[PDB]
């Protein structure tokens, strides 16, 4: 019964299904975005005020892992969460006609700022648009990182190289990694404050995009 | 590109605005007529929007004259002001000749009014069809008429949402000459088939006319015997 | 597309433009009326927009004659211009026949000038609800009347922002024949139940009619024991 | 989209073209009339664009009977039209019943002129507000008009520039029935609040009238007086 | 967008058809009036496009009637158009009221020909600005006016290409009742102010009037003395 | 964009429909009129589009009356209409007043009604210039007229493809008051100044008319002793 | 209570927090901005008038990371500030109409120089677009830098290159990655001064895009 | 006070700072842009008379080092100069509006083709559009052709290549380099003079984009 | 004085300046490019019929290079006389409007293909486009042609590599490079008769892209 099946879908997720995910990111969410930033900008304050030699390219840094690692499980959430809403928009999405398509536009413009949110900011596929990659770091950062400073570890243990400038760039590597994590938690903010605006302006036309009798007609 | 003017032909020939205007007839109640033995009856169904409303009021079922009615399907605004025209038609006739000898040609004066609604540019159709049921100098009469300005002469049909249904249920089920009773309980079992079950029928309208009499119009509960 | 002209039909035959002039009427303060035993009464809410506006003045309750009223709601000049052309045709009627039979023939009339409004190219519909309310010779009528020139006759029915609101607590809560006393009360009550808590009903208008009388208009203190 | 024929609603029930109109009406001087004991005064700032203009000409309080005046704001040939259409219409009252006995009238003759203007295609609005002040039988009156066909009574307003800043000092300060003495100071003081300081107010126009008087319009010196 | 009908306002409550009109009357050659002690004078510059072109022909100051006079900027077959306009107006008011009491209504009717064209869809403006000058019965009389309507009454002012400097120049140059001789040299002087030096002034038109007598045309003799 | 509409103005203030329309008159045959001693005389050149048509036909100089002629350039169907236009108007001239005192008000008359398709839309403008040549009581007269409406009096011009050309040849070689025969003499010369050399003048069209006499076309031997 | 929400939103980034910015931006930030612009310029002077050696591959010009470091630190905080400016935005973008959008079409437009500011000026992404970095130099400069370097440090350090050009190479990078960052620095300011006028003179449509009553209904 | 700063952006970069620029380009600038020009053709002259052997790879031409240093420095004025007037445009661009943007057509006009002169000209990014470098060669010029010639120069040291071709090729490095600087002086001319007209014609709406009374209101 | 500075422009690049090139283009260019269209054609048969040995790796064939170097010089021409008729036009692009501009199009039209002469044909840039390089070979086709043979000499000399297809590649280098030029050639003279025709027909709209009186005002 195909109405059956629809419906099925419909009281799976649900207005509210959506709305938990909104007020989770006003509270929650938004906090854990700001102690990311100031794990990484403290990280950064400490690599700043140092001199590296030889010795660092022997240990990964587990403070900057740590802030890697924790940025990279907020990504995830916030990502599984987008697709929630997203489900709740989707399964939503109306019969396809050339009319009565005000609510529909409200429902793929709404679409289309949850979808800068995951591919654009959240970094989150296996390849970048010809746009590029405007999001200062990934979801894959800790990978992005560990194989940045291996290339570099390498070199400098081996007869190690002898460049001043690569002993200075594992210290870069180091210093931009973390910069990348205060800058990528800014915009994140960005974006989900304008998520949560755009959801809580438009929500009764992402569930109801048509709605109306035939008074008109008998 | 050629959707979107009265006066525009798509390259196949077609007026997409007229049918357009047609698919407005699709939203509205279902009703249906029939010729029986010596007459002619009609049945509407009623969305009732609440219990608000006044039921003795604003009828699908319209008197032209004593001797021809008409149900109407579609915009309720543009189908008011057809009947009106119906009205002021039938009874130019009368004074003219004294009589209205053949409603085939007060229906073709409303379709003609249709009609002229899709050629001239500044105006829409009239999104309405209508069926018009009555005795004349010929005898028992059942017509319908669209916004095209289209006419046919039946022994049975109807306009509407459930048009389909009914339409469908009658090429199967309709015989010629039955007693009024037995015509008015095909014609109540035809407008079921088109609801969707667990729905209801209420109450509906029921007028009919036979040789030699006026119209009659069943009261709510003479109505409640057949359903 | 299909948008954007009066004359224009959508693919599913409709007129975008006349649903929109719909959208119009509820930006007005919302206005009920309902039928009660031997009479039927209106009552408006009002945008108090300032302390330096003139109370006294621009009614919401309009009367047409001295046995009929109306309520709008929509674009006021839209309105002010319909409430003169139904006291003109009102008076053109009684000059005809010496009187006024029946007020869904007065409706109608208002009804077919906002028709015209919505099929001729180079004019725009008029963004008005109304509602009519008097005693004729059937009875105490009920009449609404929209953009697209539709009509019903209710027992009890609101135009404006709050219409749903309104007619859901009606449709939960009204009784035909009520007395005066108590159908102005569940009214204000009804009115009530359509505002945003924290925000509180100043004083509305109210008139009456019941058979045999004149229109009665509640003056702000007769209101006021109702608050 | 919705945006550029005066026949176009938006999806919102809007008529933006109206709107747009109304815009016009910001760009023009401030002025402002107020009810007093027994009477009503105006008050109008000026532009004065050189000093090789000639001050004792084009006035922006027009009279249009002895006993009522006008103030406009907005497109300058537009409001000169309609004060002359104002005009025309008060004498075509005299003259069919000798005499003007309520202004709420003549205003509706002129409100619904240019709501008229707001819904044939053809032709756009006046870009033009009125402030109507004068005494009639039922009193002293003040009524606003704006390009919509929109009408208003008022204790005090406004039009053109400054209105907001004149609106709000008013509903701060004004009260009923001051001597038209300090009702003339008030209405300084509050034109004088929507400049912007360093900017001096020059000399104004006043006019005023008083129940059994006519029209008084005040003279450059006597307007010093208040400066 | 708001750009491309005469019936379409901005958003900012503009008529940027009118405004167009506007530069038109830039194009024109340069004329300019003043009130002098006891009346006015008007003074034309002409581009003069060969020498194969009759002098004595197609003047760019043109008599209205013998105590009236009108210089124009513009499209050249506009202005010749509204100049019989303003001629055949002015024969009106003498044949209904014996006389012409006050200038300013001559220019009213010209300036509300010209408004009309900015309102009705179907046409465009005319593209002309006008100086009016005569003696009424009021005094000496000067006047422009705008594609759009607009009407001021000045002491001097000007029209045409040079207009902004030559008004500059007379903002710093004019005073009142100079005599005649004098006022025409300030003129003069204020002209050669606005062409591009290198560039001399051939000889320019030359109309005055004084209270009491009738227009008076220099010839190019008497002009000459001025140069 | 500002290009497509005759009631359009750029933001330049231009109506470049009529502009275009301009370019329609530059295809046309050249021809010239100029004024001599007590006299003016016309020339046109012609395409000869074949030996098959027939030379005393469809004549490029038009007697409008005895005293007055015409030649035209640019779209022939729109010059043909004007020209009968002109002659209608002329004989309407002298029923009312019994003669055609100035030739300047037939041409205005010409050029209004030309004027008149330069600003209501659903017109295009006429694709013609024209020179009028004539005797009146004001002397010899000499004007042309262009699609714009736009009117000069002239003592010698051209119109037509070479119109540049002759009217070069004409600045350097025109006297006033020359006797006819040296008139004409300068008329060819000049004419021929404007073909390609190579190309050769075949027989042109030569009217001329003096102070007391009537217009005297030549014929092609008389026209051919100046070749 | 969605209201609430999104008040506390707004109440959080008002007007003056964008304004706060703004008047930064008018006074420190473009000062500070000419003086990386000076360090940077004076730097490529003393680079101009070197001969190079195999002295100059072994070790880092301290002088020159300086430049770098200092111009990174700006574009931090400049990013930083406009994703103030562009949360206050993007908070009051309205409810999704098809009319009464000509405040909505300020807020885009001044978000788009916004953008160009943050992603084409400050380079401040992992990718670039497919129109490419119009941009002198990036944010992350310091590391695109120590990077080409160390590539002709190790040539030249090792046998050693003999190359005579890659020798002055190794001051090219000097000299370019100093000019890039006074040419960068010229851009910056330009830029920096147009949000400042499109700031200024939009900022009422960008914080209430749409006004106005129901004065024509009642 | 928000005029205030407006006001002050306006007072420092005025019209007579971007014509005082428009001033230098019509005299000193094409005139070393063209000394440069022979500077070059001459230097190829040089080059195409010369037989090439190891020899070669041993010194890096000095000639062909001070042409390149000296357009480089050309077109780091020319840049800092064409950002001046563009600052002088971008500050005045009015507010936004769906209506009198007929002197902003203009601005945005003239900002165009000061965008082609920087960008596609002067070369002056990181990266190349995917419209290419249409322009001959670039700001960093000096450095594309020092490491052309660097990789040639190791091929050709070291046993060094014994490839006939590629020592031509070491000659054709330092032909083409020269080629491409009196290509890309032709064309900088002509943007050069392009801009000097565009901006002379148009001055004055891109300094008061609208004007215009309220003539028609009181 | 701004009239005297455009004056200066325009007196010192003048139509007949770009009727100069135009005729010669006419006459000597569309010769020397048919020269060259046979010297490389007869080089090519010269190549087809010759099996190479590892003599060939040992020397670069003069009679190639001489063809190669010989388009270079033409195309070095064509580009600096395409650049004087867009100096002549680019000049006199007059005041920016939304009205007039009917030889403003013909300006845009005939500037459209001298752009694809010198970019598409010429391959004159550092980049191609994202369309590509349409054209067989660019300006730096001498380059191209050694690099690639270089390439392949290095292989074949070294124990040098033993792949047949390596030494036959060597051939079709040479071949190749000699079909290419044949082919740039006929593409190119076509884009130059294009031209000449291009400005011959719209050469009066190209200098004075407006005229006419304001006749219809006084």
């Amino acid at each position: 019964k195909r109405a059956a099946l629809i419906q099925n879908l419909r009281d799976s997720y649900t207005e509210t299904s959506s709305f938990a995910v909104i007020e989770e990111w006003a509270a929650g969410t938004l906090q854990e975005i700001e102690g990311i930033a100031k794990a990484a900008a403290e990280a950064h304050g400490v690599i700043r005020n140092s001199t590296y030699g030889r010795a660092q390219a022997e240990k990964s840094p587990e403070q900057l892992l740590g802030v890697l690692q924790r940025y990279q499980d907020l990504c995830h959430n916030v990502y599984c969460q987008a697709e929630t809403i997203r489900t709740v928009i989707a399964i939503r999405i109306p019969e396809h006609k050339e009319e009565d398509n005000l609510g529909v536009a409200v429902q793929h413009a709404v679409l289309k700022i949850i979808d800068e949110l995951e591919i654009k900011t959240l970094g989150s596929g296996e390849k970048s648009g010809s746009g590029g990659a405007p999001t200062p770091i990934g979801m894959y950062a800790l990978r992005e990182y560990l194989s940045a400073r291996s290339t570099v570890e390498d070199k400098l243990l081996g007869g190690g190289s002898q460049s001043p400038s690569l002993l200075l760039e594992l210290r870069q590597i180091d210093a931009d990694f973390m910069l990348k994590v205060e800058l990528a938690t800014t915009h994140l903010s960005t974006m989900v404050r304008a998520v949560i605006n755009a959801y809580l302006l438009n929500w009764k036309k992402l569930i109801q995009p048509r709605t109306g009798t035939d008074h008109m007609f008998s | 590109a050629y959707d979107r003017a009265i006066t525009v032909f798509s390259p196949d020939g077609r007026l997409f605005q007229v049918e357009y205007a047609r698919e407005a007839v699709k939203k509205g109640s279902t009703a249906l007529g029939m010729k029986f033995a010596n007459g002619v009856l009609l049945i509407s169904d009623k969305k009732v929007r609440s219990r608000l409303i006044e039921q003795n009021s604003i009828e699908k079922i319209q008197l032209i004259d004593d001797y021809v009615a008409a149900v109407t399907s579609g915009l309720v605004a543009d189908a008011r002001v057809l009947v009106d025209f119906a009205r002021i038609s039938a009874q130019q006739e009368k004074v003219t000749y004294g009589s209205l000898v053949n409603i085939e040609n007060l229906v073709k004066r409303v379709a003609d009014q249709m009609q002229q609604y899709t050629q001239y540019g500044g105006v829409r159709p009239y999104g309405v069809s209508l069926i018009f049921a009555g005795i004349d100098q010929i005898g028992p009469r059942l017509f319908d008429c669209d916004p095209a300005g289209t006419i046919n002469e039946y022994k049975a049909t109807a306009i509407g949402s459930g048009k389909d249904a009914v339409v469908s249920f009658l090429e199967r089920e309709y015989k010629e000459n039955l007693p009024e009773k037995e015509a008015v309980t095909l014609g109540i079992k035809a407008l079921k088939s088109s609801l969707e079950e667990g729905e209801e029928l209420k109450a509906p309208e029921i007028a009919s006319i036979t040789v030699g009499n006026k119209y009659r119009i069943y009261d709510q509960e003479e109505v409640k015997k057949f359903l």
